[PDB]
């Protein structure tokens, strides 16, 4: 409804991108600390980086993913190898309708607390990732609009919510979509969040 | 043997007897008889709120008066020594010539500042100067001040003794070669009274310095572990489970930096101790007291809590009637429990005592060391000596509450590093004093009996 | 009776300031040790007398004597906690 | 009953995946400690398809609580009063977390005095 | 000498002690000074007064 999911969404994104960058050696592990305030209460004990950029990087990217959540139907954090160009890991986080506009706030960290534990006995069982070139990457799959061409106009910035739009809109690329692995998890059931988890591996 | 024998060893052969879960065993009743009659002498008023030169007047005043009755009961008129007779001196520049004397007076030490606090409010100012250089630019004695001068304690009896500075005491010595004073005796304020140790009964658990922080996961594990074991879940032993009375909390219940901190993760560690409370009650009494890292007043006589700070679902016990399952107290108090006067501290008196390093006792940070500080505390019927440092403006007006009035049974300072136990006569009488140690680290929870005044330890890892 | 939010806050502010206020009569006392060579009471009762208008920890002291000795609406038995 | 509950560890094992503890089944069966283990036990038990990390925890002498975590080096073995299974865990940090419980009728000790309202 | 010398503020004896020598002086007002040079009692006060005027005194060397 707008109203509270954007606090909630935000939350699981920042917990399911901190535990990917973790359990798959992305950055150092010496950079996390398993806390439960990240200027938001958290469903659990998540370890979550204190990199001041990092921060900074995720926190945008989570707001810019929420920006355009009404066309997003499906949001992945692709790892990418380092030494060649290619994904040998994917997660996704489907978001069928995600029930959106057309509650308790301790069943949806109740859920949330589910998917993450989910998402984290099926990170656990995967072998151990050298560090040294090891890297990530994100993308996205939209229903119907086009990035990077609202800056046609020339577009004279009055205040930083214009400025905000204008560098969200074209910060995306356009890209495109053998041995693949699909497991499928657990996701979010409660009312206004009906999310679905996936990964891919090979 | 290996884990899967001694679990088909311990499980399969299960009692399953005595759980009936109907008639549960009721928990063993102790009381606290200082809930209602009166006076409670460390509640102030924080809207009332230098004010330390009174203080120290009346400190100085009754004191004096004390160790001089103690002196006229103790060193009598016609209490000669070896050779001659012990003579009574009223100022310290009396007390000259090849005889022995004695005077009261106060005492005179360095205590100097040891170099991380100074390195902490030097970086927490904001044009704080080389503090280092007021030490460096300036040593090692004992003297003894009473209003008209100084001299200096030397001799051996001195230097195997602790001592803080406006300590009050009897030397009785004598001038040897100079004007340094030596010491062959010294006397403390006179005994104070203490009430009858009475003559089924219970326990009481002692824990302090939960520290439940929003970056350790273990610190609430430990306490989980805690919550199970008083319940009777873990032990298994519900007849003598069923004998610890009483919870005491003896403060530092959560852990932050106020410099940087917002009502959000202060909450969540609220709602958290919060649970536990909810979850504890209906088993156990608990009594909380604040310590010196928690959302209280930083001066020694810290007020209750508050009525808030809690989850909503403990309205039922905050509504007035329900106080002798859940007592918010004053940081030091002095709990009747079934007779048994226990004086309970935090323990910001002993940590600012050891703030400091002081260039004498020569003749380091050990348990011994605080439960010799702790002994001398007693001794000296002065809860803070170091008033400056623990004690505010306004503790009270011609009656402070932290000279003691009354020795106690049982003496608990808490969150200390280590622990330890010791019991020391002072004047015929004796008090027990007990250092709790933090729970977040060597998580130890001490059951101290009520019947004879045993402390036990629980270790939880 | 029951406000856990802004009462936080508040108290928050009252420690922030009480636990400045420590700070700089600690950082004064320790500063005053170089004439008393003393560290008990009547050192922060000389202390305390130090107007010094060359030094920024005593204009820093004075604001801290004014915040503390003001707003009593707030230090209260009612901090909109209402007990 | 041993079939209940071992339903009630599944689910919240396998599709509310969630660490379970002893007294959870405990407030779910209303049932004593002691049952409560024995029942714990029984699932360790017959368990061709085991995919959890159990979480033992032993008392020994002198009240002392310690959590096993080598397995393989258990310190003074013959002090062991009790030696139980605390919970199940099918991720490898344990990191449990707790709720409000409303312990009505699963208490096996109440304080002297009752709560006034 | 000390003015026409360095470039201060206020060239005062705690002022150019802290720019010069970096010591923090503290200030006492004359009738501060007065007080404790007239209590018969806390010889700590004396004490004061004394090392004031002879830092002072080592101050100016
Ligand atoms: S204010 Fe400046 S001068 Fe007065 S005491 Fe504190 S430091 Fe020394």
């Amino acid at each position: 409804m707008n109203r509270w999911v954007e606090k909630w969404l935000r939350v699981y994104l920042k917990c399911y991108i901190n535990l990917i960058l973790f359990y798959r050696n992305v950055y150092p592990p010496q950079s996390f600390d398993y806390t439960t305030y990240q200027s938001f209460n958290l469903p659990q004990f998540v370890p979550i980086n204190r990199h001041p950029a990092l921060i900074d990087y995720i926190e945008e990217l989570i707001l810019d993913v929420l920006s355009k959540l009404t066309h997003v139907y499906r949001f992945s954090i692709c790892i990418i190898n380092k030494k060649n160009d290619l994904c040998i890991e994917k997660y996704v986080l489907d978001f069928s309708e995600l029930q959106h506009v057309d509650i308790t706030e301790t069943e949806v960290f109740d859920e949330f607390r589910s998917s993450l534990n989910s998402l984290i006995m099926h990170l656990e069982k995967l072998p151990k990732v050298n560090d040294d070139t090891i890297t990530f990457e994100a993308v996205i799959n939209a229903i119907e609009l086009e990035l990077g061409h609202k800056l046609d106009r020339n577009r004279r910035v009055d205040s930083l919510e214009e400025k905000a739009e204008i560098e969200r809109d074209s910060n995306w690329v356009k890209c495109q979509e053998p041995k693949i692995k699909l497991t499928s998890l657990v996701g979010s059931d409660v009312g206004p969040l009906i999310i679905h988890q996936f990964s891919e591996k090979l | 043997l290996h884990m899967d024998a001694l679990l088909t060893k311990f499980n399969e052969d299960r009692s399953l007897q005595d759980e009936n879960l109907s008639q549960p065993r009721t928990r063993v009743r102790i009381v606290d008889d200082n809930l209602y009659n009166k006076s409670n002498p460390f509640q102030l008023c924080y809207k009332k709120r230098s004010q330390y030169y009174h203080i120290y007047q009346y400190r100085l005043k009754t004191f004096r008066e004390r160790v001089l009755k103690e002196c006229d009961k103790r060193w009598d008129a016609g209490f000669t020594l070896n050779g001659q007779l012990v003579l009574k001196k009223d100022k310290v520049l009396d007390i000259q010539g090849n005889q022995p004397c004695w005077c009261v007076g106060s005492i005179y030490c360095e205590m100097k500042y040891k170099p991380n606090v100074l390195d902490e409010v030097i970086n927490d100012t904001y044009g704080a100067p080389d503090l280092t250089k007021s030490y460096t630019d300036k040593s090692d004695e004992i003297m003894l001040e009473d209003e008209s001068g100084r001299v200096l304690l030397v001799g051996d009896f001195i230097r195997s003794t602790p001592f803080i500075t406006g300590v009050v005491v009897g030397i009785l010595g004598m001038e040897a070669e100079a004007g340094t004073f030596q010491v062959l005796d010294i006397c403390y304020p006179t005994p104070l009274p203490q009430n009858p140790f009475p003559a089924t009964r219970g326990k009481i658990a002692l824990v302090s310095g939960l520290n439940l922080n929003n970056t350790s996961p273990d610190r609430l594990l430990r306490l989980e572990i805690l919550r199970e074991f008083l319940m009777g879940r873990i032990n298994n032993k519900i007849d003598d489970i069923s004998l610890i009375g009483r919870l005491l909390i003896c403060g530092n219940s959560v852990d932050f930096d106020i410099k940087s901190v917002n009502k959000d993760e202060l909450m969540i560690s609220l709602t958290e101790f919060s649970k536990f409370l909810h979850n504890i009650l209906p088993s156990i009494s608990v009594d909380i007291m604040p310590g010196t890292n928690d959302p209280s007043d930083k001066s020694l006589p810290q007020q209750p809590f508050h009525k808030s700070l809690f989850d909503k679902s403990l309205e039922s016990y905050f509504n007035g009637s329900n106080k002798e399952i859940l007592n918010l107290v004053t940081n030091p108090y002095e709990f009747s429990y079934n007779g048994v006067d226990v004086l309970a501290v935090s323990g910001k008196n002993i940590n600012d005592i050891c703030k400091y390093v002081i260039p004498s006792n020569d003749n380091k940070d050990d348990i011994e060391h605080r439960l010799d500080l702790m002994e001398c505390t007693m001794k000296w019927q002065n809860i803070a000596p170091t008033a400056p440092d623990t004690l505010w403006c306004y503790p009270y007006t011609d009656k402070d509450p932290f000279v003691l009035d009354k020795w106690p049974h049982v003496y608990i300072v808490a969150n200390q590093p280590y622990f330890g136990t010791r019991v020391v006569e002072i004047g015929g009488k004796n008090i027990k004093i007990i250092s709790v140690p933090e729970f977040s680290s060597t998580g130890m929870i001490i059951l101290l009996d009520l019947e004879t005044l045993e402390a036990e330890t629980v270790k939880i890892d | 009776e029951k406000r856990s939010t802004t009462t936080l806050s508040f108290l928050i502010k009252k420690l922030k300031r009480q636990k400045e206020y420590q700070t700089l009569k600690t950082v004064c006392r320790t500063c005053s040790y170089r004439y008393t060579s003393d560290a008990g009471i009547e050192n922060d009762h000389i202390a305390s007398k130090c107007n010094s208008y060359d030094c920024p920890v005593f204009y820093s002291r004075v604001k801290a004597e004014r915040y503390l000795r003001d707003n009593q609406s707030v230090q209260r038995e009612e901090a909109l906690i209402s007990l | 009953m041993d079939q209940k509950a071992s339903y009630f560890i599944n689910e919240k094992l396998f599709t509310e995946v969630k660490p379970v503890l002893f007294t959870d089944l405990i407030h779910h069966l209303k049932i004593g400690p002691s049952m409560a283990k024995k029942l714990m036990f029984d699932y360790y038990k017959q368990t061709t398809n085991a995919k959890y990390n159990c979480v033992v925890i032993c008392c020994y002498k002198d009240q002392t609580i310690k959590i096993i975590h080598d397995l393989s080096n258990i310190p003074q073995q013959d002090s062991i009063i009790d030696c139980f299974i605390y919970a199940f865990n099918p991720m490898d940090s344990f990191i449990p977390y707790y709720d409000i419980i409303d312990q009505k009728d699963c208490l096996t000790i109440k304080n002297s005095y009752e709560l006034k309202v | 000498a000390l003015r026409s010398d360095v470039n201060l503020t206020q060239y005062t004896i705690e002022s150019a002690a802290f720019n010069i020598l970096h010591k923090r002086l503290p200030h006492f007002s004359f009738e501060s000074l007065t007080n404790m040079w007239n209590a018969k009692k806390s010889t700590t006060e004396l004490k004061t007064v004394l090392n004031y005027w002879l830092s002072r005194a080592q101050i100016n060397i």
